């Protein structure tokens, strides 16, 4: 026997999934997204007001970028345009201790508000390296946004579009 | 009369019947089976409850390296390596992420540095020629999932749909309260009801090799459970 | 605005690209899977109905066989053999039982008998030494099922546990009205939500080999759905 | 009545047919094409004899297929509207000519006013001898027999509905 | 998606099945049944009024055994014991014709009454060969009891036996 | 219930037979005979299947006649009461077992008390091969099937009218 289950589910998402997306970044170029989720069509995904991030950026090299490098998480509507109002997580790079980060409730670093995502809605990270810095590189590098293993953590509530009868006022 | 207890990759509460182990298909990637929990002839049911049981799982993989004249102490791996709790510092890795061990000289193999990233190792020693060494890495890269059988093979479906990775698994440091697993999935199976757990990877996993040092057993899965009696 | 139609083992509504053909495996045997179908750019969702809706799928294999001086003109297969409708009278079987090919003579090779259940036949012919021949006898002994796909992998599960024999899937007579299959199950699934045929058997599979004289297709599977355009 | 049972063939003057290659899909090989004064109606279920044989008097390969479409004018093809998506290596002709379970009903009915136009596509994938229509027929009806079904032809003139069958 | 079923599941046994078992057989020994189906635990299975068999009974050189050959379906409670109140299906061997009555209506030979299987009771096909004969074999032989791919032939009902409240009156 | 349906042949214990020689029409081949407290009864149609071989496993000649026929108490014939007044040289056998057409009823009904006698005579005329029974069987109903029909047999302990059908 299985027990059931609701429609909302407890993930947390990451780089090796397909409807994410990514590329490798140069540079002083901000504007050049590294990380590009994209909402899958039928589903809508939630993030409340607080949500671990895992903001691994390593060089080729297998080493984190420069302390000044920035990240930025940034919502977007469609037309692959960006959004100001609406925006989460500004923050430098040199901050996280991944390796303890990763665990600990207070090395953990939540968003700045809640969120929400609907059937195709971009989300971009952008990556301000200063200049003259080490080249960024993805297969050497990870991301998260939710601690769904653990129990103190937060993580991704994702729910289908056909199971709700407030469908219309999500849309809205 | 429900009471908590715990499982393993061996015998315990099955007597290494009802249970078995096995590796999995790496040419076609396959979400193979790898370990199995058949009810055995007492209890009358088994529940597990992810966001309140536990779980381990330690694996490693397998291969063989011959040695030179002019050997050269040093190692590539097709399989992505990384710490599990913190740094690459093998004294304090809470267990390593690399075994070693020479064949002819039927010794360990002690570890130097490791270049991180690169999946590459440097060794401490210096082998010989045509001298064979057997290592055991940690398995990264691949998913995990449940499921359950019908008495027969009729899979009911799976616990819950969606997988997990092993890096991500390494990574969570085991033995830590809150930084514990509790996975997502709530279920419960009578007699011969079996599970399945599976797993999808390009490398492959050991159990055993009959030559591992440390304990017979090169890998290890553990949980717990909920059982009435 | 829903209207009966009709898929294929190739192409068709899906242009090659939404479809694929897939063998098997043998050496272990698994219920792998040898055939998809994907929804294409434009329907909103398709239905298949058990008990409602129809079905065809005819299965060969393949192997190779040389010849001798003293050629034998008999053969032996590890693939059971059956029927269709009927006797085995090869004139009046509603398709062959088998089919074969010689590579040096590029023409067919007609048979004399058949040892039935022996599996086991008899030629008319007289092949020449370190002469290549193809066969194609059909495919028994083994499983079907179907499934589903949430768009990754994810399995919703299995339209229905059971699984069907192919055996008793060529002794039905195709081709007549109550005498059809109508098996069991009830689904749908709209844009991405593939669907994949299941088999779980010793023996090969074949959908094409170039050299097949018969219509470039070894194999086929056939199959009736309800569409919403 | 001005009802009448009929079955229809190739060689008619209506009817038109063309030659096919592997292939090509949208080359319809059969065009049917309504006469002027002459509405026709097909109900839920009728037979067909899809003969379609190669130039060497061979049917064609099993992956073959057939797909009888109903189109406006136009010569336009119409999704809304279609009958009898089928394969070719299924019929077994020389039976199912006659027996009444190997006989073969459309899927839905029909109806063909004073000028509307009906194709069968053909769907010869590839690697396939061409098709030729002189060694080659088909039917629609069976209006000889008692169990099966036929073509129910009107004319025009002999009806007042005649505007609502043109709606 | 898919669509949800009732616990009443149409089926169709045969010989290549786990709970089933079976055995060869010699001349002259009705006794010794060739096949044992046998109830498995947590289900109940059910046969109407009227359903099929393929009774496929060939020799070890693949050839239906004498005419003369019998057949006897039997119902059996445990204790692996027979029983005569309550049996089904006594007929010859030489009367199915096999290539035929595996598809046709009128060539189709049912049961004589309904039956009902309890999680753990057994059936016996015991097999009269009048003496002399050439032996029975399984592996070249075959057997059903339902028809459920088609449409005018019945089938084996199966149900499991947690879904029902009246399972302590069928219990009785 | 107390009603079965049955369907008799060769081999069982109160059935009788014997060897037959070439005219010799009196000789019964077959005697069935009432058991104690078992009734039975055959409606107005019930199949039978009259295997009458040879020696040497051949259906004797076409001209070969079977006719079944009720007999009281005395070992005696009857008239009034017979069924199944038939040639030999019409049944082709190995299809009339099995098809619903081929197969064949008896005239009228018939009952069987406890202790009352049914006889097999067979017209062999001359010039034929003398019949034997190892060689052959028989039957009366078809209880397995559906379209066809069976013997039904009663105890007569369970009844109420049994002084009635004794009567």
């Amino acid at each position: 026997n299985i027990g059931n289950l609701s429609a909302e589910k407890q993930i947390s998402l990451y780089d090796g999934q397909p409807f994410i997306s990514e590329q490798d970044v140069a540079a002083g170029d901000p504007n050049t997204p590294a990380l590009t989720i994209e909402g899958p069509d039928g589903y809508v995904i939630a993030v409340d007001a607080g949500t671990p991030i895992a903001p691994e950026f390593r060089d080729s090299n297998g080493e984190k970028l420069d302390p000044s490098t920035r990240v930025i998480v940034q919502k977007c509507d469609r037309q692959g345009n960006p959004l100001g109002d609406g925006i989460i997580f500004n923050d430098t790079l040199g901050r996280f201790n991944y390796n303890k980060m990763r665990t600990d409730p207070d090395y953990m670093r939540k968003t700045a508000k809640s969120l929400m995502v609907d059937e195709r809605e971009i989300v971009k990270v952008f990556v301000d390296v200063p200049d003259g810095a080490n080249g960024y590189d993805a297969e050497r590098s990870r991301f998260t946004l939710g601690d769904d293993t653990s129990d103190f953590g937060k993580a991704v509530e994702i729910v289908d579009h056909d199971d709700l009868t407030e469908g219309e006022t999500q849309a809205v | 009369q429900t009471q908590e207890y715990t499982l393993s990759h061996t015998g315990g509460l099955l007597g290494s019947s009802k249970v078995t182990t096995a590796s999995n298909q790496t040419a076609p990637q396959r979400e193979t089976a790898i370990i199995s929990f058949e009810v055995p002839r007492k209890f009358s049911e088994i529940e597990y409850v992810g966001q309140r049981d536990a779980t381990r799982f330690v694996p490693r993989t397998t291969e063989e390296i011959t040695g030179t004249a002019n050997d050269d102490t040093v190692v590539q791996l097709q399989a992505n390596i990384q710490p599990i709790a913190g740094e690459e510092d093998m004294a304090d890795q809470d267990y390593p992420v690399v075994v070693a061990y020479n064949v002819t000289q039927g010794a360990q193999v002690e570890i130097a540095d490791v270049n991180y990233a690169t999946d590459e190792v440097t060794l401490a020693t210096d082998p010989a020629d045509g001298d064979t060494v057997k290592l055991w890495p940690i398995m990264g890269d691949g998913e995990v999932q449940f499921r359950l059988v019908n008495q027969f093979g009729q899979e009911e479906g799976r616990v819950y749909p969606w997988a997990t990775p092993l890096y991500r698994w390494h990574d969570f440091p085991q033995l830590k309260r809150g930084r514990e697993i509790n996975l997502h999935g709530s279920v419960t199976w009578q007699e011969n009801e079996t599970v399945e757990v599976l797993l999808d990877a390009p490398q492959a996993i050991t159990w055993e090799d009959a030559d591992y040092p440390e304990g017979q057993y090169v890998s290890t899965f553990e949980q717990d459970v909920e059982i009435t009696l």
